[PDB]
C-alpha cells in the first residue's frame, strides 16, 4: 500500500464535504477536514476559497455596475495559479474538488464577453474542468464511496401503491414477475417481515427480484 | 503496508493484477493456471483456481465492474479464455484463438469506450473482443499489425464521439499507436521508433485532464522510453538505461510514479527529470 | 381539550387524518400538519375540504370572490394548476366527489357546478360535465345498484342522481352530511338548521353549523350557535341520542 506516495488521499475523500446550498459551510467543513488529516497547504487553500466564494461577491448582470470578483485578481488568477500548481503536484483530487467548489456558485457582444468573464473557472476551459470532475469520480469509485462520488459529479457541466393505495411520483420498487408495487419505504418495511406480495398475488417478490 | 500472498504456484509467475476495487487478486504462472485470490482484509483466501490453458499463462487484467467483474488472461497456447463469475463462482464464458502464435498481452479497454479486449499476439496480429451482448463477441483483428509480433497492447483514457485509440508494442522495434476511424477500422495513426530492441510493455498513462498524452515504453535492449504529447507529436524523453532487460511499466492512479519491472529481479518507481524513489 | 396552536372559517381533515386543512379569516388557507402549520397560500376561503389521496393531495377553496379555487399539489406552497372561476355567483362550499365517481368537485353556490377532469394526471381542465340549478353534500356509496347522488342545501335538501337510462344527473339548511354507508341498505342524512335533524333514506336550540360524520358514520359531532360541540350517536333503538357535549374553549 503506497497511497502515501500518491497525491490523492482516501481519507479526505471520505472526510470531504459536499452541499451546492451552502457554499461556504462545506468550505469550513473541508478546511477542517484538511486540517484534520494534517495538509497545511490544503487549510490554506480551502480557507482562501472560503472567503473568496461568499455569496456577498456575486457576479452583476451588468457590467458596467462593478468588477466582478473573476476579473480580480484574487479571483481567477488565485484560482488558475492554484490549478496549474496542483495540476504541477498533479493532485487529482484537489483540482476536481475546488473546481466543483467554484462551479457551484456559477451590446450584445459586450453582454456575453462579461458573462465570460464573470466566471471564477474559464468558460473556454470547461473541458478540462469536467475531466477532473470525472477522474475524481473515478478515483472515488475505485476507492468504494460511491455516494461521495456522485455528489462530485453533480457538478459536471455535460402507478398506485399496493401498501398504501397512494399515487406512486417518486422512488418506487416494482416486482417485474408479478407487476405489484409502490413506495420504495412502504415496501421496505413491508418486506422486512414479511415476504408474500402485498397485493395478494402470491408472488414471493424476495426470491423474484433480489438477483 | 505488506500482504506477502502465498502464490502456490506449481511454476514461476508471469503477473499479478489485483481487482478494480482493490480486493481480489488474480496472478497467472507457467503451470498453466490462474488462480484469484482474495486479498480483502490482509487474507489469503482461493475464490477460485481455473485450468483451461494449454499452456504458460502470460497476461491478464480485470474489466471494470460496471460491466461486472470479468477477468481476462492470454496464454501461450495461441488463445485467449475470458473468465467470469457465474453466483459466485469462477467458469470460462467465452474463449478466442484467432491468432496463429502465443497471445501475450491482453487489456480491457476503458469503461467509456465499452467492453473491448484488445489481444496483441506473437503472430503480429492485434484482436479487439468487442462484447455486442448476449454473450457474443464481435472480433476485429487487426492483421500485419507488427513486422515480427506484438508483445505490449495498452489503451489510452477516454479524451475528446470517442476517438478510441491504443499503443502497440512489438518486435518490429517500434511502437504503432492505432486510431479506430470513423468507418469501424483500425488503422495506425502515427509510428513511434526510438527503441533499439524488442518491445516488451506498453503503458499509455492516465489522464487526470492535462492536454499531455502521456505514453511510457520499455524494450528488450534495457531503455525505458516516457513518450509525451503537448498535434500528434511525440518527444520521447529517455528515463533510464537499465543494466539488463526491462519487463514491465506501469503508471501511477494519478500517472505521476511509473513502476518499472526488470530482467534484474528488481521494482523501481520514478518520479518526476525522472528520479528513483527506490 | 386540547387547544394547540392554530379565525378559521373551515377545518377539515384528510382521508387519512394525519394532515389538516384550514381557511382563515383572513382569506388564507393553511395546511396544519403537534399540528403546525406547514404551509401558506393567501387563499385568492369559505370552506377547504381535501380530496382522495389517490387522485392527489387537491384542496378545494371555495371564495366570496365568484370562484372555486383548486389548489393542487406541487412541492411549501402549492400552485394552482386548475381554477374553477366558472361559477356565477359566490361559491359556498367546495366538496369532492367521492372516489368511485372519478374527479368531480361540487360548487352548490344554486348552480351546482360539478367540474370533471377525464385527466387525472392533468386536472388543469375543468369540464363543467353535470350543472343543476348553501350546503353540498356527497353520497360516498360506491355500490353497483346504489346510483351516485349529489345533494344541494338551501339556507331544504334535494338529491340529484345521475340516472343510467339518460346519462344525466336528476328552518334554514346550514350544512349537510351524508353518513359513510359501509355496506348499509340505508343513507342517514344530517341536516343543519335550527334544530339538528336526522333522516333515514332507504331504497344547541339554536343556528346549526357544519355537521360531520365519522370514518364508520355513527357517532356524530354537531354544532351550532350555542357554542359547544355536542357528540351525537345511535342508540339501542336504532335511534339518534346524545353521547356527550365537548367544550369549545377547551374547558
Ligand atoms: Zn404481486
Ligand atoms: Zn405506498
Ligand atoms: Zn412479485
Amino acid at each position: 500500500d503506497i497511497a502515501c506516495l500518491l497525491p490523492v488521499h482516501k481519507s479526505l475523500g471520505e472526510l470531504y464535504i459536499l452541499n451546492v446550498n451552502d457554499i461556504q459551510e462545506t468550505c469550513q467543513k473541508n478546511a477542517a477536514s484538511a486540517l484534520l488529516v494534517g495538509r497545511k497547504d490544503l487549510v490554506q487553500v480551502w480557507s482562501l476559497a472560503t472567503v473568496a466564494t461568499d455569496l456577498c461577491l456575486g457576479p452583476k448582470s451588468d457590467p458596467d455596475l462593478e468588477t466582478p470578483w473573476a476579473r480580480h485578481p484574487f479571483g481567477r488568477q488565485l484560482l488558475e495559479s492554484l490549478l496549474a500548481h496542483y495540476c504541477r503536484l498533479r493532485d487529482v483530487q484537489t483540482l476536481a474538488m475546488l473546481c466543483s467548489v467554484f462551479e457551484a456558485q456559477s451590446r450584445e457582444r459586450e453582454r456575453d464577453q462579461h458573462d465570460k468573464n464573470k466566471r471564477l473557472l474559464d468558460p473556454a476551459n470547461t473541458q478540462q474542468f469536467d475531466d477532473f470532475k470525472k477522474c475524481y469520480g473515478e478515483i472515488l469509485y475505485r476507492w468504494g464511496l460511491r455516494e461521495k462520488r456522485a455528489e462530485v459529479l453533480k457538478f459536471v457541466s455535460c402507478f398506485q401503491c399496493a401498501i398504501c393505495h397512494v399515487a406512486v411520483r417518486g422512488s418506487s420498487n416494482f416486482c417485474l414477475t408479478c407487476g405489484h408495487g409502490g413506495h420504495t419505504s412502504h415496501m421496505m418495511e413491508w418486506f422486512r417481515t414479511q415476504e408474500v406480495c402485498p397485493t395478494g398475488c402470491g408472488c414471493h417478490c424476495l426470491l423474484e427480484s433480489t438477483f | 503496508v505488506i500482504n506477502t500472498v502465498d502464490t502456490s504456484h506449481e511454476d514461476m509467475i508471469h503477473d499479478a493484477q489485483m481487482d478494480y476495487y482493490g480486493t481480489r487478486l488474480a496472478t497467472c504462472s507457467s503451470d498453466r493456471s490462474v488462480k484469484i485470490f482474495d486479498v480483502r482484509n490482509g487474507g489469503q483466501i482461493l475464490i477460485a483456481d481455473l485450468r483451461g490453458h494449454e499452456g504458460p499463462v502470460w497476461q491478464v487484467a480485470w474489466a471494470h465492474p460496471m460491466y461486472g467483474n470479468i477477468l481476462a488472461s492470454c496464454s501461450y497456447d495461441r488463445k485467449v479464455i475470458i473468465w467470469r463469475e457465474e453466483n459466485g463462482t469462477w467458469e470460462k464464458s467465452h474463449e478466442h484463438a484467432g491468432h496463429d502464435s502465443s497471445v501475450n498481452s491482453v487489456c480491457w479497454a476503458p469503461h467509456d469506450y465499452g467492453l473491448i479486449l484488445a489481444c496483441g499476439s506473437s503472430d503480429g496480429a492485434i484482436s479487439l473482443l468487442t462484447y455486442t451482448g448476449e454473450g457474443q463477441w464481435e472480433v476485429k483483428k487487426i492483421n500485419n499489425a507488427h513486422t515480427i509480433g506484438c508483445n505490449a497492447v495498452s489503451w489510452a483514457p477516454a479524451v475528446v464521439n470517442y476517438i478510441k485509440r491504443f499503443a502497440s508494442g512489438g518486435c518490429d522495434n517500434l511502437i504503432k499507436l492505432w486510431k479506430e476511424e470513423e468507418d469501424g477500422q483500425w488503422k495506425e495513426e502515427q509510428k513511434l521508433e526510438a527503441h533499439s530492441d524488442w518491445v516488451r510493455d506498453v503503458a499509455w498513462a492516465p489522464s487526470i485532464g492535462l492536454p499531455t498524452s502521456t505514453i511510457a515504453s520499455c524494450s528488450q535492449d534495457g531503455r525505458v522510453f516516457i513518450w509525451t504529447c503537448d498535434s500528434n507529436t511525440w518527444s520521447p524523453k529517455l528515463l533510464h538505461k537499465f543494466n539488463d532487460v526491462v519487463w514491465h511499466v506501469s503508471w501511477s492512479i494519478t500517472a505521476n510514479i511509473l513502476a518499472v519491472s526488470g530482467g534484474d529481479n528488481k521494482v523501481t518507481l520514478w518520479k518526476e527529470q525522472w528520479v528513483c524513489i527506490s | 381539550a386540547r387547544s394547540i396552536a392554530a379565525l378559521i372559517h373551515d377545518v377539515s381533515f384528510d382521508f387519512h387524518g394525519r394532515r389538516m386543512a384550514t381557511c382563515s379569516s383572513d382569506q388564507s388557507v393553511k395546511v396544519w400538519d403537534d399540528w403546525h402549520c406547514t404551509a401558506s397560500w393567501k387563499t385568492h376561503v369559505w370552506r377547504v375540504t381535501w380530496a382522495h389521496p389517490e387522485f392527489g393531495q387537491v384542496l378545494a377553496s371555495c371564495s366570496f370572490d365568484r370562484t372555486a379555487a383548486v389548489w393542487e399539489e406541487i412541492v411549501s406552497h402549492w400552485v394552482k394548476r386548475t381554477t374553477l372561476v366558472d361559477s356565477r355567483t359566490s361559491v359556498t362550499d367546495v366538496k369532492f366527489a367521492p372516489k368511485h365517481m372519478g374527479l368531480m368537485l361540487a360548487t352548490c353556490s344554486g348552480i351546482v357546478r360539478i367540474y370533471e377532469a377525464p385527466d387525472v394526471m392533468n386536472l388543469s381542465q375543468w369540464s363543467l360535465q353535470h350543472e343543476i340549478s348553501s350546503c353540498i353534500s356527497w353520497n360516498p356509496s360506491s355500490s353497483r345498484a346504489h346510483s351516485p347522488m349529489i345533494a344541494v342545501g338551501s339556507d331544504k335538501v334535494q338529491i340529484f342522481e345521475y340516472n343510467e337510462n339518460t346519462r344525466k344527473y336528476a328552518d334554514p339548511v346550514h350544512d349537510i352530511a351524508f353518513a359513510p354507508n359501509l355496506g348499509r341498505s340505508f343513507h342517514i342524512l344530517a341536516i343543519a338548521t335550527k334544530d339538528v335533524r336526522i333522516f333515514t333514506l332507504k331504497p344547541h336550540n339554536s343556528q346549526v353549523w357544519r355537521v360531520s360524520w365519522n370514518i364508520t358514520g355513527t357517532v356524530l359531532a354537531s354544532s351550532g350557535d350555542d357554542g359547544c360541540v355536542r357528540l351525537w350517536k345511535a342508540n339501542y333503538m336504532d335511534n339518534w341520542k346524545c353521547t356527550g357535549i365537548l367544550k369549545g374553549n377547551g374547558s
